RNA sequence: GAAACUGCGAAUGGCUCAUUAAAUCAGUUAUAGUUUGUUUGAUGGUUACUCGGAUAACCGUAGUAAUUCUAGAGCUAAUACGUGCACCCCGAAAGGGAUGCAUUUAUUAGAUAGCGAUGAUUCAUGAUAACUCGACGGAUCGCACGGCCGCCGGCGACGCAUCAUUCAAAUUUCUGCCCUAUCAACUUUCGAUGGUAGGAUAGUGGCCUACCAUGGUGGUGACGGGUGACGGAGAAUUAGGGUUCGAUUCCGGAGAGGGAGCCUGAGAAACGGCUA
């Protein structure tokens, strides 16, 4: 099957390598997951070397995404793949791979923001909410996309390896970089 | 800027969007640029501690450790991107004739942007994990030719 | 074509050989697990309904459920599944074997039938005498269920009901009863206490 | 090979076992255990080749299956159990108790012990690190793991382990001036005072040891085992006391023995 | 105590030298680049007096010229199979949420010269926010009977998970190989050399994909060709230097008529396993 050996490669000088042994099981590869965004979740269990387990996600719809500046992580629905640095064909096929830029539902984070800062984007409770409002700062670029209900996010997990699609909300100069790539 | 690829390049684990400031924190914390000492008596160049380049294969700011053999040689080719060919000259002993013959070996090595190198310069390379099909070494020091 | 007729409720079975093609037209084109009326199969089978369980072709190859053809095919089978016993073979070993399809056809040499509903006249040797079960329940929960016992009622006093007595050719008397499994005894409770004691 | 080798050819067995080359095609393959297969002495060798209690491979099994042999205070029934340096072997029926120590020629010697001294052993500390829940632990070179060790214990130190309480009674820091034994290499079995430690960044650390008679020899840190603080070891040594004699000196003793004996 | 289920083993050993010329292999390295049944050591939170449905042996109807080829019916077990008792946030400080271990991501601490290690790691490890439709956290067995007034309790066996250890592998650093130039250029569209981002893998890596750059090797002999070429430990002969040999019992590799593919498993691209 798929093999990760170097025997089929050319030498650094350019000469060929004559085969001196058959393929080994301990140097195999496997078919890519090609995880897609779909509400029909499907993750198949793969037995790997040592009797260990890998989770190969064929279809996913939700992910665990973290708002780094706010230090809050929420499970949210994945809406769309918008950018992929490796292959633009993975964008129109809606493939979920590590480091792909996706849009996630902003609703779970809005609820936390309202519950935490008391703002939309009980005597002892109002005492602390206003206290936390003193040091409240929200990026203009990050707030502008709360109106549409979608947040740009980057997948930080490997769905074909762990079976999950987790990530973090884009912000700072990383958000500026990617939103300029989408400005066409 | 250093952002020239299709993806956004950054150091892993360095959070750049923190409300607090990084003033008074160690490298790689508070959004501060991350760098480290490789040991073995080698100095961290000022160009790596105060630079803005992103190189995950850099020995001082990347994610590669130096362990194994430390070798020296002369820069033979500096035409690849962040990779050079190091020529190592040595003598092979011919037993029957009790004499020597000159031999050489070309060792590919990764060079981080913090180093400036030209053909003929003397370089020291430290072994690291495989970085490509042929590269197993990282440049640790460059001495300009004629110095 | 021969017929292996079995009566699950009675435990009896018998082989019936039929050669009249007009009588076999009721079975042809039928599939496995489908029911067939025995009216046309004969007079003594009036009111009987038979379920087709499987059969073997003239080369001895078995029929396999799901193979929607009347002919023979070659399938890569797993051990222990129907049509591949795989005795004395490696775990995970697969074999390619020939299996007849699940559709009944004149190419069959025998059919296995199960009486799902008896008719008017009881067939001789199929519905006349009931063969008792060789063994009684062995698990404690199944013994209580069989005799409708309660939590407090002892279970080991009822296994003597179906105790088997007999005489040996070289001896005179011998009785055998099963060992009750999953029976809560003083030792089982002692083990549970010790396991909890270790945790503390 | 497609997996693990289960056989040991007799000529490939460690030389310090002193197995005759024509005794058979195979040697006992040491089982997995606290010591490495090349630095151990399987119980079958001890019971049959060293102590002569068993005459054959079969008889060793009979002795062990009666539960008559203990290693580090626990009964062992595995014929190829890898008993190694500092291990305490006890045979209650014969009232015997030995400690596995190297003689000055590099071979394991069954050093008879007193009943009082057979209640502990020395272990070399491999490393100290935090485990799960931030609980510190140390592991030794005999496969043992001790949780909540004294914070002063560091790598390469020696700990005195009580075989009854299974706790660290005392430890010796690795430092110049202590008496050590060499447990590997050319100088295996030699005892001396650690005189110097030469560190080489990225490379092996060399230690210079001086014998009681002034003979100085070097070796790697991994082959050193501290036996006591100062100059007195905490364990009883064999007759040679780790003093390696020249072949000329050894021949001199042999010649004198024949004159007297 | 036959049989049978379950468990484990059959990946060692034995045989052979066909292919293979910086390849194998040798000495010397590295894994801070990984997996590892077992052994050994340590470590696993503050209907339950015990659940459910199957199946073998057995039993009896059989088919086929035929095979540890095969179908149907009646029974009954488990350490088989499937189940199941088992500090932080919100807040009218009540109440509630989360709260074992593992999994995945993100934020944070890991100082200095309470606070561990290295030549060297945002390392060991901690805390926090969530996440997963988690083969995990004992429905098991032997022996011995005792102590309290139903309660409590001994010594073992087997099994699950984590770390360390052991047994090992995989990949890997440096140097080293016979004859041939009547072999001087070779490699790169379809990976050649390197870069970035992914995919795959136990894991590193053009190992593979997308995009980008134009590199990489060579009279210090690349590339190609020959070998009646497995490599080494070694063998013969040797004043010294040397010449020749090394299929074969030790070590390493490779193969099982030729290729390819794969299941089971801790471990095999297995052949006294399977598929073509
Ligand atoms: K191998
Ligand atoms: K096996
Ligand atoms: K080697
Ligand atoms: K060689
Ligand atoms: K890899
Ligand atoms: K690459
Ligand atoms: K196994
Ligand atoms: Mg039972
Ligand atoms: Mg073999
Ligand atoms: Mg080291
Ligand atoms: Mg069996
Ligand atoms: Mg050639
Ligand atoms: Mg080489
Ligand atoms: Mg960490
Ligand atoms: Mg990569
Ligand atoms: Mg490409
Ligand atoms: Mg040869
Ligand atoms: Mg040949
Ligand atoms: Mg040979
Ligand atoms: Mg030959
Ligand atoms: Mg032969
Ligand atoms: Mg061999
Ligand atoms: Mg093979
Ligand atoms: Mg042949
Ligand atoms: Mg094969
Ligand atoms: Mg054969
Ligand atoms: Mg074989």
């Amino acid at each position: 099957g798929i093999s990760r050996d170097s025997m089929h490669k050319r030498r650094a000088t350019g000469g060929k390598k004559k085969s001196w042994r058959k393929k080994r099981k301990y140097e195999l590869g496997r078919q890519p997951a090609n995880t897609k965004i779909s509400s029909n979740k499907t993750v198949r269990r793969i037995r790997v070397r040592g009797g260990n387990v890998k989770w190969r996600a064929l279809r996913l719809d939700t992910g665990n995404f973290s708002w780094g500046s706010e230090a809050v992580t929420r499970k949210t629905r994945i809406l769309d793949v918008v950018y992929n640095a490796s292959n633009n064909e993975l964008v129109r096929t809606q493939t979920l791979v590590k480091s792909a830029i996706v849009q996630v539902d902003a609703a779970p984070f809005k609820q936390w923001y309202l519950q935490h800062y008391g703002i939309d984007i009980s005597n002892h409770v109002v005492r602390k909410i206003e206290n936390r409002q003193a040091d409240r700062k929200l990026d203009s670029h990050l707030e502008e996309q709360f109106a549409s209900g979608r947040l740009l996010a980057c997948i930080s997990s490997r769905p074909g390896q762990c079976g999950r699609a987790d990530g973090y909300i884009l912000e700072g100069k990383e958000l500026e970089f990617y939103m300029k790539k989408l400005q066409k | 800027a250093e952002q020239t690829e299709k993806a956004f390049l950054k150091q892993p684990g360095v959070f750049l969007s923190s409300k607090k400031t990084g003033k008074g924190k160690r490298p790689g914390k508070g959004g501060n640029r991350y760098f480290k000492s490789i040991g073995l008596g080698f100095k961290t160049p000022r160009e790596a501690t105060e630079g803005t380049y992103i190189d995950k294969k850099c020995p001082f700011t990347g994610n590669v450790s130096i362990r194994g053999r430390i070798l020296a040689g002369t820069c033979h080719s500096a035409k690849m991107n962040r990779t050079i060919i190091v020529r190592r000259n040595y003598l092979h002993y011919v037993k029957k004739y009790q004499r020597y013959e000159k031999r050489h070996s070309n060792i590919p090595a990764h060079i981080s942007p913090c180093f400036r190198v030209k053909e003929g310069d003397h370089v020291t390379i430290g072994q690291c994990r495989p970085l490509s099909k042929t590269v197993r070494f990282n440049v640790l020091k460059v001495i300009p030719a004629g110095s | 074509m021969k017929f292996n007729i079995a009566n699950p409720t009675t435990g009896c079975q018998k082989k019936l050989e039929i050669d009249d093609d007009q009588k076999l037209r009721a079975f042809f084109d039928k599939r496995i697990s489908q029911e067939v009326s025995g009216d046309s199969l004969g007079e003594e089978f009036k009111g009987y309904v038979f379920k087709i369980m499987g059969g073997c072709d003239k080369q001895g190859f078995p029929m396999k459920q799901g193979v929607l053809t009347p002919g023979r095919v070659r399938l890569l089978l797993y051990r222990g599944t129907p049509c591949f016993r795989g005795y004395g073979r490696r775990n995970g070993e697969r074999r390619r074997k020939s299996v007849r399809g699940c559709i009944v056809s004149p190419d069959l040499s025998v059919l296995n039938l199960v009486i799902v509903k008896k008719g008017e006249n009881d067939l001789p040797g199929l519905t006349d005498t009931e063969k008792p079960r060789m063994r009684g329940p062995k698990r404690a929960s199944k013994i209580r269920k069989l005799f409708n016992l309660s939590k407090e009622d002892d279970v080991r006093k009822y296994v003597n009901t179906y105790r088997r007595n007999f005489t040996t050719k070289t001896g005179k008397n011998a009785s055998k009863a099963p060992k009750i499994q999953r029976l809560v005894t003083p030792l089982t409770l002692q083990r549970k206490r010790a396991r909890i004691a270790d945790k503390k | 090979a497609r997996g693990l080798k289960k056989h040991l050819k007799r000529l490939n067995a460690p030389k310090h076992w002193m197995l005759d080359k024509l005794g058979g095609a195979f040697a006992p393959k040491p089982s997995s255990g606290p010591h490495k297969s090349r630095e151990c002495l399987p119980l079958v060798i001890i019971l049959r080749n060293r102590l002569k209690y068993a005459l054959t491979y079969r008889e060793v099994i009979s002795i062990l299956m009666q539960r008559q042999v203990m290693v580090d205070g626990k009964v062992r029934t595995d014929k190829t159990y890898p008993a190694g340096f500092m291990d305490v072997v006890t045979i209650p029926k014969t009232n015997e108790s030995f400690r596995l120590l190297y003689d000055t020629k590099g071979r394991f010697r069954l050093h008879s012990l007193r009943d009082e001294e057979a209640k502990f052993k020395l272990c070399k500390v491999r490393s100290v690190q935090f485990g799960q829940k931030g609980i510190p632990y140390l592991n030794t070179y005999d496969g043992r793991t001790i949780r909540y060790p004294d914070p002063l214990i560091k790598a390469n130190d020696t700990i005195k382990l009580d075989l009854d309480s299974n706790k660290i009674v005392d430890f010796i820091k690795f430092d110049v001036g202590n008496v050590v034994m060499v447990t590997g290499g050319r100088n295996r079995g030699r005892v001396g005072i650690l005189k110097n430690r030469e560190k080489h960044k990225g490379s092996f650390e060399t230690v210079h040891i001086q014998d009681s008679q002034g003979h100085e020899f070097a070796t790697r840190l991994g082959n050193v085992f501290t036996l006591g603080k100062g100059s007195k070891p905490w364990v009883s040594l064999p007759k040679g006391k780790g003093i390696k004699l020249s072949i000329i000196e050894e021949a001199r003793k042999r010649m004198a023995a024949q004159s007297a004996t």
